[PDB]
């Protein structure tokens, strides 16, 4: 026993673990925190940065940052102090013990798979990793290799084609909408309802809100109405400390924002449209499959009705003679992170990960030739 | 891409007869605890009997050869399946026969010269008609 470590690294939320498992043990925020300003800071600690957790609970101390924007990488200081913190805190593992599988985004540049592979190797000493495309590990885990994945995380919502295991990079659209958006929408409304939700403390109680009693309907108007003259659909609500609350359209007016982007603002297309856009981008062929397999990955696409609305609109966007389904697996909020488990944890995978050795000879890529 | 598992030796030979045409249909599967691919089927099907094949309760891959007329051509041409139901299949089931799938592939082709014409993905072969695989083959 030497175990694989398996890291999936979005924009919100840390997911972390190990190969073989069938959770991943640690998800914690992607946030790191550096003191406000610059002389001393009180209570600052005997430390220059948190992470996760502990970044959230000292933020009135901290200036707070995501390394990882929309997927990519953007912040590489703040990145490595993630990596730490998964490695020594989260997981409690010495990094150089461990063959790492990490995962990446969607158009990510090649230069950041490089240095993220380089790190590993240079600040980690890890004796092995290996890089997996989130979207792909989803689709496979589904059971099929050609197919449309939606995965829709904390900060971005991507569509991304993908036939026989190759993502098809001119066919991705990326939207810069998702669940940090809709926790801070139902924040508003739920405000304007006549409740009050500013405040860092409040957020919280309002994702689990959303996490918990949001859904999307399958007719918005006719649910809009269903709402105003009935208070047939109102879920009450357990404030922590006692108070309750009653929530009511809020319910699915929030991710409604999904489908409906000029709800917060923003000129854009929906997830039906960009998925429908993304489709229409690649061969005249291939769409036929496409169609007949929208995989849905991500904790934004967990609300209830989702997979039928989906099938609604697009349906409505497609030849009437289109054979279309979505797949919303029970299992798709971690879906990208079970796959590498899976993948990590055989036998057959020893001979697929890249060694020191042959990033020694050299060198950090290596990664574009041997993983895919 | 991706994950290599040893064909077996039985497996290969069915194969091999395949691509000599003494077979028309071979059936694998793998087996998740070894790691390994292993021979499911070979018993001689044509295409009005392909459904049946089609297992409804767990994943598999096929090699079928796919007898049919093209515009003045009587084609023998092996078409590569892999079938999945659904949730019947556990997520390391799905995982692995997606993920090994092109390493299979990769072999039959360099070593067997197998000439695979068209690869589907299905979920139970109800949907394995004789006009949806002339479609599949010959698109418009
Ligand atoms: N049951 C649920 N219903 C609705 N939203 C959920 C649910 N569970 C989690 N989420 C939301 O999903 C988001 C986290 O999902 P995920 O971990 O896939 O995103 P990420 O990988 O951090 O971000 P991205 O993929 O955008 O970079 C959070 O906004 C969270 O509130
Ligand atoms: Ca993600």
């Amino acid at each position: 026993e030497t175990t694989a470590l398996v890291c999936d690294n979005g924009s919100g939320l840390v997911k972390a673990g190990f190969a073989g498992d069938d959770a991943p043990r640690a998800v914690f925020p992607s946030i790191v925190g550096r003191p406000r300003h610059q002389g001393v800071m009180v209570g600052m600690g005997q430390k220059d940065s948190y992470v996760g957790d502990e970044a959230q609970s000292k933020r009135g101390i901290l200036t707070l940052k995501y390394p990882i924007e929309h997927g990519i990488i953007t912040n590489w200081d703040d990145m490595e102090k993630i990596w730490h913190h998964t490695f020594y805190n989260e997981l409690r593992v010495a990094p150089e013990e461990h063959p790492t599988l990490l995962t990446e985004a969607p158009l990510n540049p090649k230069a950041n798979r490089e240095k993220m592979t380089q790190i590993m190797f240079e600040t980690f000493n890890v004796p092995a990793m290996y890089v997996a495309i989130q979207a792909v590990l989803s689709l496979y885990a589904s059971g099929r290799t050609t197919g449309i994945v939606l995965d829709s995380g904390d900060g971005v919502t991507h569509n991304v084609p993908i036939y026989e295991g190759y993502a098809l990079p001119h066919a991705i659209m990326r939207l810069d909408l998702a669940g940090r958006d809709l926790t801070d929408y139902l924040m508003k409304i739920l405000t304007e309802r006549g409740y009050s939700f500013v405040t860092t403390a409040e957020r919280e109680i309002v994702r689990d809100i959303k996490e918990k009693l949001c859904y999307v309907a399958l007719d918005f108007e006719n649910e809009m109405a269903t709402a105003a003259s009935s208070s047939s659909l109102e879920k009450s609500y357990e404030l922590p400390d006692g108070q309750v609350i009653t929530i009511g359209n809020e319910r699915f007016r929030c991710p409604e924002t999904l489908f409906q982007p000029s709800f917060i603002g923003m000129e854009s297309a929906g997830i039906h449209e960009t998925t429908y856009n993304s489709i229409m981008k690649c061969d005249i062929d291939i769409r036929k499959d496409l169609y007949a397999n929208n995989v849905m990955s991500g904790g934004t696409t967990m609300y209830p009705g989702i997979a039928d609305r989906m099938q609604k609109e697009i349906t409505a966007l497609a030849p009437s003679t289109m054979k279309i389904k979505i797949i919303a697996p029970p299992e798709r909020k971690y879906s990208v992170w079970i796959g590498g488990s899976i993948l990590a944890s055989l036998s057959t995978f020893q001979q697929m990960w890249i060694t020191k050795q042959e990033y020694d000879e050299a060198g950090p890529s290596i990664v574009h030739r041997k993983c895919f | 891409q991706g994950v290599a598992f040893p064909i077996s030796r039985d497996a290969f030979q069915a194969l091999e007869k395949l691509s000599k045409k003494q077979l028309n249909y071979v059936q694998l599967e793998i087996d998740i605890k070894n790691e390994t691919i292993i021979l499911a089927n070979t018993e001689n099907t044509e295409l009005r009997d392909l459904p049946k094949r089609i297992p409804k309760d767990s994943a598999r891959y096929h090699f079928f050869l796919y007898k049919h007329s093209h515009e003045g051509d009587y084609l023998e041409s092996v078409v590569f399946i892999y079938s999945m139901p659904g949730y019947t299949c556990s997520i390391r089931e799905r995982m692995l026969y997606s993920s090994c799938k092109s390493p299979l592939l990769e072999i039959v082709e360099r070593q067997l010269q197998m000439d695979v014409i068209r690869k589907i993905e299905i979920d139970n072969g109800d949907e394995l008609t004789a006009d949806f695989l002339y479609d599949e083959v010959h698109p418009k």
